RNA sequence: AGAACCUUACCUGGUCUUGACAUCCACGGAAGUUUUCAGAGAUGAGAAUGUGCCUUCGGGAACCGUGAGACAGGUGCUGCAUGGCUGUCGUCAGCUCGUGUUGUGAAAUGUUGGGUUAAGUCCCGCAACGAGCGCAACCCUUAUCCUUUGUUGCCAGCGGUCCGGCCGGGAACUCAAAGGAGACUGCCAGUGAUAAACUGGAGGAAGGUGGGGAUGACGUCAAGUCAUCAUGGCCCUUACGACCAGGGCUACACACGUGCUACAAUGGCGCAUACAAAGAGAAGCGACCUCGCGAGAGCAAGCGGACCUCAUAAAGUGCGUCGUAGUCCGGAUUGGAGUCUGCAACUCGACUCCAUGAAGUCGGAAUCGCUAGUAAUCGUGGAUCAGAAUGCCACGGUGAAUACGU
């Protein structure tokens, strides 16, 4: 059967939002479509930066963009000449004046997304795939995580036949509301089509 | 969709809120009570001439990033899919899965 | 259907090209393709081809048809029977 | 002193104020049979005082508010009864033992997606 | 006297937003009446969740909107002029009359 | 049903009478639940076939009831393809339901010119044997009688 | 979750070729505002006008036209090349792993046995010892009480009244929305293997999972979706790409699925009068007053809302009539006259008035849903939406019969 989304089902026990925001009616279209820009120019410049969650929030008539990243010094730049041009462009997508944090991901191996992202690339260099799921699942566990699952399906090795596999160690009870949860999704293209990546990873109870 | 209808939409808002306000008034004209019939023979030959495209009836919703023309909701102007692939991963504020 | 105060509907092109008509004798039969346009009675005698969507229907006005629209003289399916 | 209580059933909702008095009963300003055109209400309001024998030795003065008519006189009789509890508390027994204590908490159920009704199910057909 | 009213879709951060602003205003000198909630506001949204036909299949979802209301009588020349000064957290919105 | 949980749910008396059968004779008539139609056209007749017979309305209702009720039926019992029809005895209230639901079915089905008329006659004269209720009973108290043979 | 034009992907006709939609180079360049002729429109030609804005006066350029190709474009094929998403078995109680042991081996044990439960739920014994996903708990709503605040919500005790909680007033009460208590086989008795548990009783708003929702294990059906989107391979490039008008998706000897309205007296009609819940509102909801028999029209307050509008709830009740008739049941079809939305109601919209008054008297062989505030029956709101619900999703009123048993 079908499962429901990690994220979703925590919302209002664990899990916060990805934007903090206040509209009406007729705000509320244009300000998700402003988002969705800003977010994904975001995303096309800084792929190398290892970027995790974009987080806006709209104080009154601007903006303030706060980006987790894991090499924050690239991001930065020198003495932060390029936090002010990403800043101006910002500025000019979404039509307010715009304010940038960088936040540092300590320990990124135990980020759901970063590893997907990992894997991926792996995937794209051609790489054995179980090799990497193994890599994956270690460098998870040895960082002191409860749980991980890491799952890849898709034409795995250029076969006639797509097939699915997964790997799990611990415990990831996704029925448990309470339950701490980092679910993630990653796609890679490959020279006979996708492969699509899910990893779950489960801290602590409350 | 296909890029000529996302085209065909653009044009037919430019069209629209250009004509809106000649529109308005050459309606006002004809829809009046207390006036000549003659004036309103001319305001009736008048509104034909304008191009099709400028009524406000001639645009249909669409998905703001996919074009497609069924299931939209003016809440979030977005359709169905769109609305829960987004909504399950909190990037709309304050909308969580409804039980009572 | 239409409300009086606005009075009957006609195409401006379809109207210049009868008054140019009328007033230069009973010429060719008229090209058109405006079916929502109503009868006038200027339109007598006149011989006018409607489209039907894919051909010219010959329609003669008489003073019979004054009040209704072109189109109820074109029709647009073709059906013979079953079997 | 005037005895309070409050009563609730289905969606109705009422309050009770008895005192001592010759008989008297008012819902709504307006009599007990003026509110009541249904006799079947009117047994439904008067079963606690008569289960103790006390109707023409108090005076009752009642308002209910939302619901039908069968949910108002319950409520009624949920608010009488909470009132002699409030003024007399050796009579708890003898009410638990009718019934009229327990509050009763039938509510109306949701439509659910996919059904005409709370249960009832569209036509099957096998083929 | 003055009129406030408070919507956010949360009600952690709208409390915390109307404790500061009701102990600003009374730092001051003025009296409150206060805070009054408002009936909640409730929206629901039915949708499908299969791409094609499946028609008995779909997700409901809620959005919550919390309202109060907070009244300040015997106003202070000091006490509006530190009122807008205040900034009140992002995602709470802010209604002020006279 | 395979549990067996269930127990037994509360009946209210009768508005002006106190009798919780009567009560339950006007759940039996009601349609559509609208109980104060049903109750209304119950009373009417009562108070007509008092009228017409002079000793109340309990007693008269009582004796029309011992005249139709049954005391035993048959069950179906499939075997290689065909049937035992086995004679078993009724409980009394089932005897009761059994009773009022072959009453209110016959008067259902009659001429006149209201439902309270239609149900005073058939009672009147199922106080006495003589409306399609009692041959009902007869019927089947006659095919009781036939399989006796497989009364254990 | 709503085909007159548009949507539109299909048909006929008239038109385009670096192009309806992006980037690169060369050249004439404001952006726009009224205009006229020909044409079904696409389009072609023409007439006045602002022609700037930071600017090292070199201009960079919001953005218009022309010339080439590198390219753009495809709702074209393959769901049996794929990702993502969904249906079903099935909310069924199952599905595995590490180490040890047994077997030449596929494999087995654990997960079997006695009780017990809704449950691989729990207790005891056992060549097994432990662990994971499932079950249960954490989440939302309803039923009882407690504390804080009282406006636009409330009116028990007082003063006035135009009888209007209308005013002065009060924080008791309904209610609103934040935070707590509460239900745990907790206590009593009996059985039981002193165990797990089972039958009953007390208190309490609620008793043994109190009611309802969310939550769908490992997998099966090469199940559905290349037309939401994304994507390998194949295919077209003056056309399988693009623009416009008109038509079609609404046909009609027939067959089936899901519904609505009936065949009446537990009813039809007329007059008078009670009692809800939930929800929406700025290119919007729209009162009051006037006109019209009516759909509606004119003028026009209030409302971004516990305040204003939508917006008199219906079945019910009392009185009168009809008295079993294809009817004072039923409302299909058809003729005449209109209203409103919209450039435009012929094909092909909804609604109003007058006239007409079809089949239908409870439905063959067969077949469906439902265990309680349920079935049955009566009204109200919302999304889509210029207009267009008997469908879909929600909310309350009245309120049953039966379950011996497997
Ligand atoms: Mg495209
Ligand atoms: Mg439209
Ligand atoms: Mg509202
Ligand atoms: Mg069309
Ligand atoms: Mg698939
Ligand atoms: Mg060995
Ligand atoms: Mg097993
Ligand atoms: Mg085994
Ligand atoms: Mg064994
Ligand atoms: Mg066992
Ligand atoms: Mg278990
Ligand atoms: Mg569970
Ligand atoms: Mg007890
Ligand atoms: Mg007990
Ligand atoms: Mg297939
Ligand atoms: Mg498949
Ligand atoms: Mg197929
Ligand atoms: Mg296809
Ligand atoms: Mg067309
Ligand atoms: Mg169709
Ligand atoms: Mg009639
Ligand atoms: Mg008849
Ligand atoms: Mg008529
Ligand atoms: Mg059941
Ligand atoms: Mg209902």
């Amino acid at each position: 059967g079908q499962k429901v989304h990690p994220n979703g089902i925590r919302l209002g026990i664990v899990k916060p939002w990805n934007s903090t925001w206040f509209a009406n009616t007729k705000e509320f279209a244009d300000n998700l479509d402003s988002d969705f820009k800003v977010r994904q120019y975001l995303t096309k410049e800084l792929a190398k930066a290892s970027v995790s969650r974009i987080v806006i929030e709209r104080p009154a008539k601007s903006i303030r963009v706060t980006i987790h990243t894991a090499r924050p010094g690239i991001v930065i730049g020198k003495k932060g000449e390029d936090v002010e041009k990403l800043r101006k462009v910002v500025a000019d997508i979404a039509g307010v004046p715009a304010q940038i944090n960088i936040a540092e991901v300590r320990k990124p191996e135990l980020d759901a997304k970063l590893v997907a992202d990992s894997i991926t690339s792996q995937l794209e260099r051609r790489v054995m795939f179980r090799r990497a799921m193994k890599r994956a699942v270690q460098n998870a566990m040895r960082l002191g995580a409860k749980g991980i699952k890491v799952e890849v399906s898709g034409r795995l090795g250029g076969a006639e036949i797509a097939r699915t596999e997964w790997y799990r160690e611990g415990r990831v009870p996704l029925h448990t509301l309470r339950a701490d949860i980092d679910y993630n999704t990653s796609e890679a293209h490959t020279t006979y089509g996708v492969i699509g990546v899910k990893v779950w990873i489960f801290k602590g109870e409350i | 969709a296909k890029q000529s209808m996302k085209a065909r939409e653009v044009k037919r808002v430019a069209l629209a809120d250009k004509y809106f306000a000649k529109r308005a008034e050459l309606k006002a004209i004809i829809s009046d009570v207390n006036a000549s019939d003659e004036d309103r023979w001319n305001a009736v030959l008048k509104l034909q001439t304008l191009p099709r495209d400028s009524s406000p009836s001639r645009q249909r919703n669409r998905c703001r990033q996919t074009g497609r023309p069924h299931g939209f909701l003016r809440k979030f102007g977005l359709s169905r899919i769109k609305v829960r692939e987004a909504a399950m991963r909190g990037e709309i504020p304050g909308l969580k899965k409804a039980s009572w | 259907p239409r409300s009086l105060k606005k009075g009957p509907f006609i195409d401006l092109h379809l109207l210049k090209k009868v008054e140019k008509a009328v007033e230069s004798g009973d010429k060719k039969p008229l090209r058109t393709w405006s079916r929502r346009s109503t009868i006038f009675p200027n339109m007598i005698g006149l011989t006018i081809a409607v489209h039907n969507g894919r051909q010219h229907v010959p329609v003669f006005v008489t003073d019979e048809m004054v009040g209704h629209k072109l189109g109820e003289f074109a029709p647009t399916r073709t059906y013979r029977g079953h079997a | 002193n005037q005895y309070y209580g409050t009563g609730r059933r289905k969606s109705s909702a009422a309050r009770v104020f008895i005192k001592p008095g010759n008989g008297k009963i008012v819902i709504n300003q307006r009599s007990l049979e003026q509110y009541f055109g249904r006799e079947t209400a009117r047994m439904v309001v008067r079963q606690p005082l008569e289960l103790v024998d006390m109707v023409e030795k108090l005076d009752l003065y009642i308002t209910v508010k939302g619901g039908g008519i069968s949910g108002q006189a319950g409520a009624i009789r949920h608010g009488i009864t909470r009132a002699l509890m409030e003024y007399d508390e050796s009579l708890r027994s003898e009410l638990r033992k009718a019934g009229f204590v327990t509050r009763d908490a039938r509510q109306v159920e949701r439509k659910k997606v996919g059904l005409r009704k709370a249960r009832r199910r569209p036509q099957f057909s096998k083929r | 006297r003055i009129r406030i009213r408070l919507k956010a879709f949360d009600h952690r951060l709208i409390d915390q937003a109307t404790a500061e602003i009701v102990e600003t205003a009374k730092r001051t000198g003025a009296q409150v009446r206060g805070p009054i909630p408002l009936p909640t506001r409730k929206e629901r949204f039915t949708v499908l969740i299969s791409p094609h036909v499946n028609k008995d299949a779909r997700d409901q979802y809620e959005i919550r909107t919390h309202l109060r209301l907070v009244d300040i009588v015997e106003p202070t020349e000091k006490t509006v002029d530190a009122l807008m000064r205040l900034d009140l957290a992002a995602g709470v919105d802010v209604q002020i009359s006279l | 049903p395979r549990r067996r949980v269930i127990g037994q749910r509360k009946i209210l008396p009768d508005p002006k009478f106190g009798s919780e059968l009567l009560a339950k004779f006007v759940n039996i008539l009601m349609v559509d639940g609208k109980k104060s139609t049903a109750e209304s056209i119950v009373y009417s007749a009562l108070e007509t076939l008092a009228q017409r017979s002079g000793k109340s309305e309990l007693e008269a209702f009582e004796v029309a009831l011992e005249n139709v009720r049954p005391t035993v039926e048959v069950k179906s019992r499939r075997v290689g393809g065909s049937t035992y029809q086995v004679p078993v005895e009724v409980r009394p209230v089932r005897r009761n339901a059994l009773a009022m639901r072959w009453i209110v079915e016959a008067a259902r089905k009659r001429g006149d010119k209201s439902m309270a008329l239609r149900l005073a006659n058939e009672l009147s004269d199922a106080a006495e044997n003589k409306g399609t209720a009692v041959k009902k009973r007869e019927d089947v108290h006659r095919m009781a009688e036939a399989n006796k043979a497989f009364a254990h």
